[PDB]
RNA sequence: GGCCCGGAUAGCUCAGUCGGUAGAGCAUCAGACUUUUAAUCUGAGGGUCCAGGGUUCAAGUCCCUGUUCGGGCGCCA
RNA sequence: GGCCCGGAUAGCUCAGUCGGUAGAGCAUCAGACUUUUAAUCUGAGGGUCCAGGGUUCAAGUCCCUGUUCGGGCGCCA
């Protein structure tokens, strides 16, 4: 509802995000600046800030003759008739920074000669650049693929955000489903998958190494009632449940986890045995033909299942597997590209059109083999 | 069915989809005594479907066959009696995420048209959330009513007939979304304020010409939207075939085959612009 | 200039183009319909025409109440008052056709309750179908190659026209030129080379089988005078080139053109084995890799070359073992999109993206071997 | 040089491309007695480049090297100094082609910018074709001059010092294309038309926002022009890597690596929409 | 008796239960060849989707009817 | 003495003459393991591009200066 300490949140300025953990007295960097976050609190989410020495401030939410030519603008380079000497005064002297740009637009000999386009230019470029605005906005699906795929798309394996959408809708997420995923995304499209399935239903989570990575997941703030059905399950003992053959005070509380941890994979290793899935979802670093392959075994009839990959041709294989193998209907190999816009008056036109490097899709539904 | 929840086993009155080779399908009411025809033959509903799971393979006639697959809103989608040109799943998709729209969300929508994004959300914000929608077109808006019940989907959603650039939604602040598809959207803008609650939700607009798309950034900034973003996806979609370009005679006494990825059609397609925004307090 | 008798033309009706020769009493289709050409000539290029019986007559060259909503439109299926045999009646009694939209017009229920938008949509589909409007126009490689991309794509190894403009631009095809060229597009891209050379300097076009395809090349209506810089050498003769080791009345016309072919074929081989040809272009159905290792031999230093393949995947391979080869520099696999938009009062946006299937490009320029 | 012909040979005053590795270049003017200093090392032109001829690895100090390119207007493209933001060959290739510009085309052209476009037409319309083009902007005008002296393509290129929307290019009814990139290009409509012969000839405007694009449209249609198309064309370049995903441990004791065509850029940008036109008798 | 499905583009005729309709064959023409009122091989030219109407937003993967080819059910809608 | 080139993003430090800058290493943390003021292997977390100014259309593959790291020429611009 509103902004609590211990709250998992986004914090953003201009397109850019960062997601991070409130804590009272924590110092946090964020595109160029040091932060104290003890202020935003009991603020509504979508509040706006600045920053100060260390701390932050609420501010409020809101806040002319010009030449049509620039046919006798000549580039001197002494429009500006303060130095870069000068400008580091005004700023040491911790000024508010709307002030500089007046400043700066009083000092430019040139602003008044400019088009108003230009003008309006200069003045969002100068705004970027000193009137800082932080605003703090709830964790979602939306924003934090957006994030993951600007910041730390290695870590994603490049599936930007458009194509996560599609894989939520192509697989039928919703709640109530059985889902089984192999990820290492991070845990960012198990985060997405459990938004969509609102804590109703399970989700069995394959792992490689020792454990499944959840970093962006917790970036989600889930309530607890969200793990009752988190499952997690090795991926190196899948072989062995298809063919059946799957079996001073620290040291204590290893003993604890391992055993838990033991206990938890036996129920997990049940609830794929009853092959009875309502879906699965791929994406990972692996090559996916045998992880599609051998995991469909632990799906129910009439289920979709969508594969991710950063690349297209191991798709084509795995298309031409899944045909030897049979047990599959509507094969659909795909990709989205994604273009946005600049919505102004008399200036609207495409930015950019995100393309081959969001990655490949690999969709269709299950069927009864032949017998 | 359900559209909201897997069943294993096909029962009357559900809608079944089936199979027929290459993409092509058809939907069918199951229903006892009925006869469906397709190419590969007869399929009779008593014995050859009701009782039977889904994701068989159901013989027909001749020896002839198809699969029986379970109904989900992308499958209806591509199934469904067009009453208006519709949405397709690849928008629907980003329309989904971006709305971050899950179970227990509010969502107001116009026009109902078709009903093809109406199902999705229904998927989506079940089993606590609610569809508003809005549709002004008499016999359009009673179809839809009639699919909703048929496909027991009506718990989730109202549709109300009326005209929602003059009278709204026909709810105030209760929503978490709202969803924009007619040809003057910006005449709902503040009926989509009114509607999305007192502490904020999102906003989404269709529109095929950027002329329109103008109108709605214009005033939904005048109205104290935020976050305004303008997008448009554009599927592609690849047939896998193996190829093999023939080796030139040079005089001569690699060029190996492949396997590759080529589109099925020469050009995408324009569907429409998405603009969304963001509703917060201040 | 103005149209005459033999020439080459195009002839245009809303964006569907068709190339043909005009002859004195010669009867040819175009999208539905039978024409006789005689009737136009004298006249300037972008004149229009419509038909009759059979004969083209000019036509001049150029030619209020609405509804807001459909809320309360109805598909009756009874909204048009005149009948799907009336309709032939008007036809058959050969009546102008714009009547025929007008009283179209007249008999709908619904048009004055349709919006203007929707209204001039709907005439626009009727003028479309009755009032038949055929321009002819001068050929040009954006004609011609747009026609053939519509027409027959795979005659043209499916090359776009903007794909077709890149490789004659990264070819820096110009004036005074010595070009080689290897096509199995008809033609085409041959025709383009021409028409960008202007006469000036020489064209080797290497052929597969028994002779060189020109059909295309035909339709752009070029001088003799284009004719004498232009070569033909078999292409299964050329590994002997690069060793050195290359050689009753109609009875008697076959020897004339055999002999005649074959001194061409050695002028044709003189000019290869000086090896200082100022690009090479290579566009067809054939594997490319093998091509490009031969015929680059025949290519000065400091030279662009363009490489067409309608699949990337070989030019994948193309390029590494050029890389392997050494003697290029600043290669580039490269693809053009193209979108095209609708540009009318409050109805704009995009029509087609056209991507995937117009071809890959891959590019550079030769460089002296090492010694 | 020459920018307009093909020589073996590097001679004092050419303009001579350097290729230092990746797609790393720069544009030279070949002087006695100059020297060039680049990250491989030094070059002095007077024995390192003159006389040499064109696409010979030249070595420069401590070993280092580096490939000396023949100029042409592509390579210029990549290398000349900006004074304006400037048309790349992808643009440049399309507009070429479907101005239908030829050896002996006549060509007007506003504004000059930074003589890119430029460069391209003169090297497409020589040896008998020629260049009008408009500049209102002295110090560019007077650079875009100076250019063409040193590129030694004077012959076939005027540049006039005017407003092409006021004064027109000044000539009349000689041109075969006319190509506008300029910010407000349907104020010169009316003077293309004029430029343009009485017996025709095409149209093309360059424009980054669709509503220059719109007032474009309608300027030429009012003015009799025809055979109106608004294209956008979109470069996509690949890189050319070899890729291994590693197979996935599932207990067990193909995977095989494959080439791939990967983008170099995630986005591709915006660069103009392109408008064409033809004007005809009538 | 009727009902339900699926097809119509090249001069003619076809095109697959893998989400296979710009892919072909016949015929025609040309080269080569020999067997010459001609054969054979190779290759080339030829494509905008059956007509009409109604509807969807100002984007059809929309609907109806007629013509004609085909498949299926059964005297039932 | 000066001049000419090329680099600055993660806490720190790097990144190729194939048109190779979202690719890493160090360090840190976690699992596993044994050798435990800890080692080893495996893995994870960490990215928006050095500051300032000026300019291009209403799209930068644009320019200048400052800081700092590096390469080269030579007392010449
Ligand atoms: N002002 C208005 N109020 C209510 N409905 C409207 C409206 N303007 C247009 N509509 C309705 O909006 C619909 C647009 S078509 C909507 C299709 C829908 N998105 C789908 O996927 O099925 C039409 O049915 C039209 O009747
Ligand atoms: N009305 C006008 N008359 C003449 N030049 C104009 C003009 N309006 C704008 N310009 C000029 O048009 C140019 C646009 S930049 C042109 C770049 C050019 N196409 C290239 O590739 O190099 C600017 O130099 C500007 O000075
Ligand atoms: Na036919
Ligand atoms: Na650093």
């Amino acid at each position: 509802h509103r902004i609590r300490d211990g709250d998992f949140v986004v914090l953003k300025r201009e397109d850019v995000f960062k997601a991070v953990q409130v804590q009272r007295r924590k110092k946090v960097t964020f595109e160029k600046q040091w932060f104290y976050l003890d202020n935003v609190i009991g603020h509504s989410y979508g509040t706006a800030f600045e920053v100060t020495s260390g701390g932050s401030l609420q501010p409020k939410k809101k806040r002319k003759e010009a030449g049509t030519d620039n046919r006798n603008i000549v580039d001197d380079g002494k429009s500006q008739k303060l130095t870069q000497d000068d400008i580091k005064a005004l700023k040491d002297k911790g000024i508010k920074g709307e002030e500089i740009v007046q400043q700066l637009i009083e000092n430019s000999t040139t602003f008044r000669d400019k088009t108003e386009f230009a003008q309006d230019k200069y003045i969002k470029k100068k705004k970027k650049k000193y009137e800082a605005i932080i605003t703090v906005v709830k964790p979602s699906t939306r924003i934090l693929s957006i994030m993951y795929y600007a910041r730390e798309p290695g870590k994603i394996n490049h599936m930007r955000y458009d194509t996560l959408a599609q894989m939520l809708t192509l697989g039928n997420i919703r709640a109530g489903n059985k889902m089984i995923v192999m990820e290492t995304c991070a845990g960012l499209v198990l985060g997405a998958m459990m938004e969509r399935m609102g804590g109703f239903g399970s989700i069995i989570q394959l792992y490689p190494g020792g454990g499944p990575v959840r970093a962006a997941t917790a970036c989600f703030g889930f309530p607890k009632s969200f793990l009752s059905g988190l499952y997690e399950f090795p991926l190196n003992k899948v072989d062995s449940l298809l063919h059946g053959t799957f079996s001073k005070d620290y040291i204590q509380e290893k003993q604890r986890r391992q055993e838990e941890q033991r206990k938890r994979h036996l129920e997990a290793a049940a609830l794929l045995s009853e092959r009875n899935a309502d879906g699965l979802i791929v994406a990972s670093r692996f090559h996916p033909t045998p992880l599609l392959l051998s995991l469909l075994d632990f799906v129910a009839p009439s289920r979709p299942f969508v594969v991710y990959c950063q690349y297209k041709e191991p798709l084509l294989e795995c298309y031409t597997k899944l045909r030897e193998r049979g047990g599959v209907i509507n094969l659909r190999l795909s990709e989205t590209w994604l273009r946005n816009y600049q919505v102004l008056p008399d200036r609207s036109h495409p930015k950019l059109l995100m393309s081959g490097g969001g990655g490949y899709l690999l969709s269709g539904f299950t069927v009864a083999m032949d017998n | 069915m359900s559209f909201v929840a897997y069943e294993e086993l096909i029962k009357e009155g559900d809608t079944a989809i089936l199979s027929l080779g290459h993409g092509a399908m058809v939907a069918v009411r199951v229903q006892r005594g009925a006869q469906t025809q397709t190419r590969h033959g007869v399929l009779r509903h008593s014995v050859d479907l009701i009782g039977r799971p889904f994701g068989s393979k159901v013989t027909c006639g001749r020896g002839g066959w198809v699969y029986v697959l379970h109904p989900t809103p992308e499958l209806w989608t591509l199934n469904l009696p067009h009453r208006t040109q519709i949405l397709y799943s690849t928008d629907i998709a980003l329309i989904t995420m971006m709305l971050e729209l899950r179970p227990g969300s509010v969502v107001c929508e116009s026009g109902t048209g078709s009903g093809s994004v109406s199902h999705a959300i229904i998927r989506t914000i079940a089993p606590t959330g609610h569809l508003h929608t809005v549709e002004f077109h008499q016999q359009r808006a009673e179809k839809a009513r009639e699919e909703f019940q048929e496909h027991r989907v009506g718990r989730w959603v109202t549709v109300r007939t009326q005209d929602v650039c003059r009278s709204g939604f026909g709810v105030s602040h209760v929503a978490d979304a709202v969803f924009l598809d007619i040809p003057s959207p910006w005449e709902a803008v503040g009926h989509a304020w009114d509607a999305l609650k007192v502490e904020g939700g999102r906003f989404c607009s269709f529109s095929p010409c950027i002329e329109q798309v103008q109108r709605t950034c214009q005033a939904l900034a005048a109205r104290g939207f935020s976050e305004l973003s303008t997008l448009e996806v554009l599927p592609q979609v690849y047939n896998v075939r193996t190829v093999s370009l023939p080796p030139p005679d040079l005089g001569t006494g690699d060029t190996s085959p492949f396997r590759s990825g080529t589109p099925m059609k020469e050009a995408v397609g324009h569907t429409g612009y998405l603009t969304f925004a963001t509703k917060t307090p201040g």
